[PDB]
């Protein structure tokens, strides 16, 4: 291959970089917003949330209203909204990055300040597969995310050529000692690849605390919870999930917030550790990750 | 190009001002096993002729040499 | 750059646009002649400040990955830290058939925005190998402290600017490379010294350069002195308490291969 020097301008924006200088092999995307102040459960309507997701090609199909929780079920995505956060998990065919800016604008119209946000995707393949569109999508996701959060940053936890998580994190949390913004969140994610023999479910026993389960296509199950009770016995709930689903590979992510509620379990039943790691963010919180494979 | 290297480039552009040499380095390390028949001196059995040919493969050259009972040290320049 | 040949390994460090990977076939050959067997290969680099100027497979992490995969198909790549900021790219390959004892140590530092009063001494209108002229530079800048009299050393002052030094003591080595240009100021440091705590070693380097920001990566083997300390809750010298003038911006911990860990931390000067 020949190569010469092309004296070209620098892109003035991330968008120019993607278009001028630049089949999805993921399995799920996740988009989360947190607020500087708790938001009234009913100020952001279901109509307004559904219109945001129309920008990502999703139509509302079902929605329930519980104590401190609003659940919106779409064709390929599940949206949860509490006083503390908005979280939407979707399949990979959903261009979930196209809902970032509209979602932020919706918050803006309601005087809601977003002080923390994340975009996450779990990949089975590598972004360096030139026969797949995985890299062009990630580039677009980065365009909207970095455009919306110039102070945010992307990270890649785990082997780039194996199971791993690519996530973008924006931290604008006010941590001045005079601030009442506390950080004692619980976030536990269990991804189970190739489960044995589709639905989107939410269960909740407390107010604002929930468990969500997604199952869809190769089959895979995706479990999440923010319940404080879950952070006292993770090793128990994962074992219950493995028996129920019996996957070949597992990916765990555990949040250790600034006010710690936490290293990944060193051993899982009938599973060998493929990779272990942790991302310690400057804000004091940590995201622990481990991948496993059946022995 | 790939999305990850695209992100890396945007981070380098934002910190770039035309007013440039690459400081960050590349590091290659190779450790070998020792079989019964391995030379008792290991890789130190080679003379400087062997390592000079290695540096030529990357279009560089040795400038000064210091040896030791444990290590051979070479300074290089483009 | 630097080349370190030991009884059992090679360590090749290069800067600029040197296509480092072209020497792999000759290194594999150097191991075959002496009747050795490759069992561990790592390729690593801090994110390039100007990736668009790199050549060969180094113009993209995908191409570095493609190239290394052609020779070591089982190897695995990693990326530690923010991808659009200070991070490290790592490709690791190993064929360890005989469970061995790993007690090595590796400490690397990448420093940007160097002290301006120090850059004055890294300039010179003439080339100077290890002689009385570079001795003045070491005392004037503080390298005499980092590389004391117990070390064998050879260093080079470049023209118009630039400085490199190697140091060896027993089986330990120590190297520094400096790019004094203000608009792209950078300095590197690496050593394999065994130490329960790297705080004094790091600080000794920070006092020389006092950079606006720096990253430190630490490879911890399971059977090393630092490894025993780390794996028992002990402090190893990279914790934030040891750098009060700096703020930790992001830190990563990874067990890239069973029993072997790597720690990396980015520090930024608070600048009151």
């Amino acid at each position: 291959v020949t190569r010469i020097n092309q004296q070209t301008e620098c892109p003035s924006s991330v968008h120019d970089l993607v278009s001028c200088w630049g089949t999805d092999s993921g399995l799920e995307k996740r988009f989360e917003l947190n607020f500087a102040q708790p938001v009234d459960i009913g100020t952001v309507t279901v109509k307004q949330l559904a219109s945001v997701m129309e920008r990502a090609g999703e139509s509302l199909r079902q929605n329930s209203a519980e104590l401190g929780i609003h659940t919106l079920k779409f064709d390929r995505s599940l949206l949860v909204f509490t006083a503390k956060q908005i979280v939407v998990r979707s399949s990979v065919s959903v261009m979930l990055h196209e809902a970032v800016h509209p979602m932020l604008e919706l918050m803006r119209s309601h005087n809601i300040i977003v002080d923390w946000a994340s975009f996450m995707r779990v990949n089975y393949g590598s972004p360096w597969d030139m026969t797949s569109e995985t890299s062009d999508i990630m580039a677009h996701e980065y365009a909207e995310l970095k455009s919306a959060f110039p102070t945010g940053h992307p990270y890649l936890a785990g082997p780039v050529d194996r199971d791993h998580c690519f996530y973008f994190v924006y931290d604008g949390i006010d941590r001045d000692p005079s601030s009442c913004r506390r950080e004692n969140d619980v976030q536990i994610n269990v991804y189970m690849y190739n489960v044995q023999a589709e639905q989107q479910l939410l269960v909740s026993h407390c107010a604002g605390e929930y468990e969500t389960l997604r199952v869809s296509t190769h089959p895979f199950a995706s479990f999440e919870t923010n319940a404080v009770s879950a952070a006292s016995d993770i090793t128990k709930i994962v074992n219950g999930l493995l028996k129920k689903f019996y996957p070949e590979r597992v990916l765990l992510v555990l949040l250790q917030d600034r006010d710690a509620q936490c290293g990944v379990m060193d051993r899982l039943e009938g599973f060998t550790v493929v990779h272990r790691g942790a991302n310690h963010f400057g804000g004091g919180y940590v995201f622990h990750q481990a991948t496993y494979a059946r022995s | 190009k790939d999305s990850l290297s695209l992100m890396a480039m945007w981070g380098s552009i934002a910190r770039f001002d035309p007013k440039s040499f690459e400081g960050p380095e590349k590091r290659l390390e190779v450790i070998m096993r020792v079989v019964d028949g391995t030379h008792v001196s290991g890789l130190l059995a080679h003379d400087d002729d062997v390592w000079q040919k290695v540096i030529d493969a990357i279009c560089a050259h040795i400038v000064s040499r210091e040896f030791n009972e444990y290590i051979r040290s070479y300074v290089l320049s483009e | 750059x630097s080349l370190f040949v030991m009884k059992d390994r090679v360590i090749l460090i290069t800067c600029g646009t040197i296509t480092l990977l072209n020497c792999v076939p000759l290194i594999c050959e150097a191991v075959s002649t002496v009747c050795g067997e490759v069992e561990w290969v790592s390729f690593m680099h801090k994110n390039y400040s100007f990736p668009w100027e790199q050549k060969g497979p180094h113009l993209s992490m995908a191409e570095e990955f493609k190239t290394l995969r052609s020779h070591f198909p089982s190897g695995q790549p990693f990326i530690f830290g923010p991808i659009d900021s200070d991070h490290y790219f790592l490709y690791f390959h190993s064929d360890v058939v005989q469970p061995s004892c790993s007690d090595d140590a590796q400490l690397s530092m990448t420093m940007y925005g160097l002290d301006r009063n120090q850059t004055k001494h890294w300039y010179s209108d003439k080339m100077l190998p290890t002689g009385p002229e570079t001795a003045v530079i070491r005392e004037a800048t503080g390298l005499s402290e980092v590389v004391d009299d117990s070390w064998i050393l050879h260093d080079l002052q470049y023209e118009p600017c630039g400085y490199s030094i190697n140091a060896i003591r027993g089986s330990e080595y120590q190297t520094i490379h400096i790019t004094p240009e203000e608009h792209c100021s950078f300095a590197s440091y690496e050593t394999n010294t065994c130490a329960l705590n790297y705080s004094k070693c790091i600080c000794g380097v920070l006092r020389v350069f006092d950079p606006e920001r720096f990253s430190v990566i630490v490879f911890i083997d399971p059977d090393s002195a630092v490894g025993k300390s780390y794996h028992s809750g002990g402090t190893i010298g990279v914790e934030p308490e040891y750098y009060p003038n700096y703020e930790a911006h992001h830190r990563t911990v990874n067990e890239y291969t069973p029993g072997h860990w790597v720690l990396k931390v980015n520090y930024v000067k608070r600048a009151v």
